């Protein structure tokens, strides 16, 4: 993953699970 | 296993 | 996965579940 | 994946399973 | 993927499952 | 994972799983 | 599986 | 297999 | 598996 | 497995 | 590969070749 | 792969080369 | 690989080279 | 790998060669 | 690896070279 | 290169 | 380059 | 290379 | 690379 | 890829940009 | 890509952009 | 990547960026 | 990568930049 | 990597920067 | 090289 | 998005 | 994004 | 990103 | 990124 | 990131 302009907002829930990348 | 409750 | 622009709203889930990439 | 605009709104829920990309 | 302008709205639900891309 | 630009919100969780990198 | 269940 | 019931 | 129950 | 319960 | 009721019998190879899946 | 009953048999061989998944 | 039920038989050889899963 | 049943049988030999996971 | 039940039964020998997990 | 030779 | 000799 | 020889 | 000979 | 005689020349670039193989 | 004979001449460029393969 | 004969000439430049394999 | 006959020439740049391998 | 013959010629320059393996 | 000879 | 510039 | 410029 | 520039 | 300059 | 000048 390269140039990423990852903004949460409010009650913002992200799970990333046994990525290799 | 992701096991996600929201509310 | 380049350039992105992720903005989350109010209550979003997102879920990745064994991404290669 | 590249240049996308992800802006989710109120109480979406985005699941992406075992991606290759 | 690209030049996606994904704009979830209200209590929408989007499942990729096992994409190549 | 290069040239990120994580700015967490209000609220915000984030969870990494065994990631590989 | 996924396996969402929404309300 | 994707089980998704909505509501 | 993902399970995701939503409220 | 990842188990998070949001509120 | 989903649901994959694999019963190999007397005397049977399979070879899968760099998949992606 | 998901859900795989893999029951080999007598004398049966499987070979996975680099897979992806 | 989730949920698998891998049951080797009587003189069975699995082998898995370099796998990323 | 999640949930994985690995029962094996009489005289199996399983080789797994640099996985990364 | 996560939840693995790993039973051995007679005379089962299980190689795992160089992982990474 | 899966070189196998069977008996 | 799968090489298989069977018998 | 997987060389594997069956009897 | 896995060399194994059974019997 | 397998069996490739890459045999640059003069002055040749080549550029492979996350690939997955 | 198996078998592939690449020779590049004089001043070529070849860009391959997230391939899958 | 099996059996590659990767013989780069005079002034050759060849970038491989994140691939799995 | 397996069996691989790397044969740099005169004034070759190989970079390989985050590989999972 | 297995069996690599690496033989790097004159003024040759190579950098894996963050390997997995 | 993980070389195994089964009887 | 490959973008390159030839002279 | 590849962004190569040649000369 | 990729940014080779070539002479 | 990978930022390289030939000559 | 990989910086690298030649000559
Ligand atoms: C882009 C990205 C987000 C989270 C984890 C990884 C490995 C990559
Ligand atoms: C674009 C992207 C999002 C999340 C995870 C990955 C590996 C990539
Ligand atoms: C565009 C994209 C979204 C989520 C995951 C991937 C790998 C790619
Ligand atoms: C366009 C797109 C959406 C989600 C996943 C992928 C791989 C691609
Ligand atoms: C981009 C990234 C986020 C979290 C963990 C890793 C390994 C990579
Ligand atoms: C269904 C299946 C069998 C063997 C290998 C893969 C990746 C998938
Ligand atoms: C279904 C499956 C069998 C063996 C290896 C993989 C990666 C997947
Ligand atoms: C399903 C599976 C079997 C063996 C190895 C892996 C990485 C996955
Ligand atoms: C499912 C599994 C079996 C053996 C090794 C790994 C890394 C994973
Ligand atoms: C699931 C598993 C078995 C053996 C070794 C590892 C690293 C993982
Ligand atoms: C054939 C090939 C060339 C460069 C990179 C990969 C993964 C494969
Ligand atoms: C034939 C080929 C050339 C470059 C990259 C790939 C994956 C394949
Ligand atoms: C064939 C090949 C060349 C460079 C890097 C990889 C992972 C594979
Ligand atoms: C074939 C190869 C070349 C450089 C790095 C890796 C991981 C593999
Ligand atoms: C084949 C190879 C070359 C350099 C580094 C690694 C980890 C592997």
């Amino acid at each position: 993953c390269d140039n990423i302009k990852h903004v949460p907002g409010g009650g913002s829930v992200q799970i990333v699970y046994k990525p290799v990348c | 296993s992701v096991q996600i409750v929201y509310k």
